RNA sequence: GUAGGGGAGCGUUCAGUCCGCGGAGAAGCCAUACCGGAAGGAGUGGUGGAGCCGACUGAAGUGCGGAUGCCGGCAUGAGUAACGAUAAAAGAAGUGAGAAUCUUCUUCGCCGUAAGGACAAGGGUUCCUGGGGAAGGGUCGUCCGCCCAGGGAAAGUCGGGACCUAAGGUGAGGCCGAACGGCGCAGCCGAUGGACAGCAGGUCAAGAUUCCUGCACCGAUCAUGUGGAGUGAUGGAGGGACGCAUUACGCUAUCCAAUGCCAAGCUAUGGCUAUGCUGGUUGGUACGCUCAAGGGCGAUCGGGUCAGAAAAUCUACCGGUCUGCCUCAGACGUAUCGGGAGCUUCCUCGGAAGCGAAGUUGGAAACGCGACGGUGCCAAGAAAAGCUUCUAAACGU
RNA sequence: CGAGCUGGAGAUACGCUUUGACUCGGGGAUGUCCGAAUGGGGAAACCCACCUCGUAAGAGGUAUCCGCAAGGAUGGGAACUCAGGGAACUGAAACAUCUCAGUACCUGAAGGAGAAGAAAGAGAAUUCGAUUCCGUUAGUAGCGGCGAGCGAACCCGGAUCAGCCCAAUCAAGCCGAAGUGGCUGGAAAGCUACACCUCAGAAGGUGAGAGUCCUGUAGGCGAACGAGAGGUCGUUGUUCGUGAAACGAUGACUGAAUCCGCGCGGACCACCGCGCAAGGCUAAAUACUCCCAGUGACCGAUAGCGCAUAGUACCGUGAGGG
């Protein structure tokens, strides 16, 4: 989340999106199957999307104004 | 032995309805004293 | 993208041995066209389908209390696979 | 209504009127087989009894 | 001693002040035979489980039997009247803590131009499955349209939208009005109408012209091939296009008969012994010089100017010249697919799976179809699009 | 800020937290759909488009009224302000004026306030001197089928007090003095014997009543940084209802002067006195209250808002009631 994450480059930050938002639909699949028993994980990818794109949101101003 | 009451989804919604009270001021008046005195539900959420 | 849009899968004795003949069947969002579901469900599994259709459905329930209840709001699909059936594992429950 | 009463009426006259209403106890009698109280002229609920038994137990 | 006037006080809440009480227990409630001239006050006991007397003074949402008063609770009428069409029901068996009321069986009865079936409107999970028995159910209830959970709803062609128009609604500009606003052409919205591509079957507990088995149609896009040439608007025209009454001919859905055909066995009561009894006796698609009623249809050329804004090879009008094919409701034959009385086996109680005979003759036959029929009548019976044809513009031969 | 957190939620599981979680303030980034709704249609939350940028997803734009542009406006607000329009019951112990009343309602516009405002005035002292509001004048003068009843202003006191410009400290938060024993008790903050603080004896909680147990109060501290013309005709206003009826205002006809000028001073005239329109803007003193804090000889739930939450259940086609 901090420097670590801001890092990479611009496509990555796609990358990482969608690779969580597809464990997230597996897990969800799970909740129905009756399985999941990692909701901390559900949870935990959903605030991880929010932090990528809160990120690359806040460098569509700085470097530009 | 007709009742006065004949429901119809068309009509019900015709008049009464949320576009029905903006046509005319004297209909926004009601929608404003609809949601005043409180909360309420209108005509088209019924 | 495309791993957006559906839910859930249908969890039931029918979707279940409907399975079986190569035909499945998954939650999705109402609002989703018949299109960009097909184009979905096909770029998550490797396969392509032939036979859709989807419909909508409600919910309304309640225990107890004084508190009604509500429309859930919902939307069953069900998709049709060409010649190659079994898809990724989740084929076999 | 035609039919309306005057005045209510009283605790005492409307019990009165229930002088009547004790319901009588079953006289009942001492089954001979299964030692159970029966009613008379009747089978005896329990064993099924009535000279010899006829109903099933 | 009524209306009325005058005087002295009681009681309640709040406020200031003072004296205080309270877990060994306040207020409140409950009992009581004590005190005071009244309103009232006090002692003791019981209950209670936190706060509250007395005195003085100030201020009031200050004293209730009434108002067909207001709210609430509970009585009387009384175990009374009723339990919602006079289409009665009976027995066995099962389940269960408990059955007149639920389940199963065998009878009985009632509707049958319905009290059967399928839709629109409307109601929204009431459907299906498994539970549940508080309340609802005018009695019971093990059950229910009630409660709980879970499941179920599938469309290129059926309804609607992405097409069209009527009354009506709306409406740039415009015409008007103290405001608000009211009117109004085109246009647009608006199915109750117009237009438009498939049927026949099977099958979950619960869906079907939606899923699938067979076979098929429509539009768009692309490729290949044939072809060798224009394709043709928001335009014009043609047409969609419209009634009521009666009525000829043919046919079907559908229905009836039999010593037609197929299948099943049995039939005692008195008889029949099968010329008896029961049941079944075709749907879609493709093809055929097969059978057939009915139904409606000019082409071509030429001329003029003032006609369709303009224009045209299209349309109308004027002028010359002259049975037929077109289309087939339906029937029949062949083929194929499906269906079909029932039979067979297993059975977790009764479902599933597999198999499968024949379709003959005669008669009846509509408010359906062959059609936009024929005839008669006066009250003289939507529009628009798709569709067809033909120009301009433009692009291309 | 310094250990907890994991929303009202009573329960279970998985988890986040000294690389300061939550919580409390303060700026940003995401905000589907509807709604002024504004692509078009629309029985709101639906349906159908086109164009542009393109890796499909996706994003962006596409309403009307003023402008070169920037930009601004059609929306919404409980009450309050101004404006257009404007009742009746009722009163007169009937009822026509008049009252009720420019009340109610309707409508338009705008703000945190508006209106009004810098003299063609009030007034009679050869004076005061923008406007508004409060007190008073006074219920006088005056109006009125002279009935019902309606009702100013000047002077003076006071809140606040400016005239300039065109045309020719409050929100986070931290810091923060002073008690032990014994006794009744289920449990004391009570009783009791001693002691202390007190720029803190407001108050709430803690097994009951509470300075010294807790949170706080007096007081002190406190950030990145966030706020502060005339006239005639028809009528009307002011106390003014046609009365001797001025003046202001307006609809319809007419239509003056400007320096020995023009208006006014309750028809009119002379004298005298005050004042100079036909252009505009402009704090404060004033009103009200959705919202917040504090307070109460305010209620303590048949009260108090309708609601110890609900405009819900429930009634109605609906406005609406509840
Ligand atoms: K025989
Ligand atoms: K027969
Ligand atoms: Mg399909
Ligand atoms: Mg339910
Ligand atoms: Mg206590
Ligand atoms: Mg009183
Ligand atoms: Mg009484
Ligand atoms: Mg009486
Ligand atoms: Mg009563
Ligand atoms: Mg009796
Ligand atoms: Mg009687
Ligand atoms: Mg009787
Ligand atoms: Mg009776
Ligand atoms: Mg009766
Ligand atoms: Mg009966
Ligand atoms: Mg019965
Ligand atoms: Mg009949
Ligand atoms: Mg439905
Ligand atoms: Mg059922
Ligand atoms: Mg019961
Ligand atoms: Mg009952
Ligand atoms: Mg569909
Ligand atoms: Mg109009
Ligand atoms: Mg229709
Ligand atoms: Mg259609
Ligand atoms: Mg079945
Ligand atoms: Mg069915
Ligand atoms: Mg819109
Ligand atoms: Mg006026
Ligand atoms: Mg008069
Ligand atoms: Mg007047
Ligand atoms: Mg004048
Ligand atoms: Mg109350
Ligand atoms: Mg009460
Ligand atoms: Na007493
Ligand atoms: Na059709
Ligand atoms: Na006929
Ligand atoms: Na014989
Ligand atoms: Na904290
Ligand atoms: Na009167
Ligand atoms: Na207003
Ligand atoms: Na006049
Ligand atoms: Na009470």
């Amino acid at each position: 989340k901090p420097s670590e994450m801001r890092n990479l480059q611009a496509t990555d930050f796609a990358k990482e999106i969608d690779a969580r938002k597809k464990e997230l639909m597996e897990l969800r699949f799970q909740a129905a199957a009756g399985q999941l028993a990692q909701p901390h994980r559900v949870r935990q990818l959903r605030r991880e999307v929010a932090q990528l794109n809160t990120v690359k949101a806040e460098l569509a101003r700085k470097g530009e104004q | 032995m007709k009742r006065t009451y004949q429901p119809n989804n068309r009509k019900r919604a015709k008049t009464h309805g949320f576009r029905a009270r903006m046509k005319t001021k004297s209909g926004r008046n009601i929608l404003a004293r609809r949601r005043a005195k409180g909360r309420h539900q209108l005509t088209v959420s019924d | 993208s495309h791993y957006d849009i559906l839910q859930a899968p249908v969890i039931s004795e029918k979707a279940y041995s409907a399975m079986e003949r190569g035909v499945y069947s998954f939650w999705v969002s109402p609002k989703a066209t018949k299109t960009e579901i097909k184009d979905a469900i096909q770029q998550a599994f490797g396969v392509r389908v032939i036979g859709i259709s989807t419909m909508n459905v409600p919910g309304k329930r309640k225990r107890v209390g004084r508190f009604i209840g509500q429309r859930n709001d919902r939307k069953k699909a069900i998709v049709r696979l060409a010649e190659g059936q079994s898809i990724e594992a989740l084929a076999g429950q | 209504k035609h039919p309306v009463p005057k005045k209510k009426t009283s605790k005492s006259k409307r019990d009165m009127r229930r002088s009547h209403h004790a319901l009588t106890a079953p006289n009942l009698t001492e089954c001979p087989q299964c030692h159970g109280k029966k009613l008379s002229h009747h089978i005896c609920p329990n064993c099924g009894y009535y000279d010899g038994r006829q109903v099933l137990a």
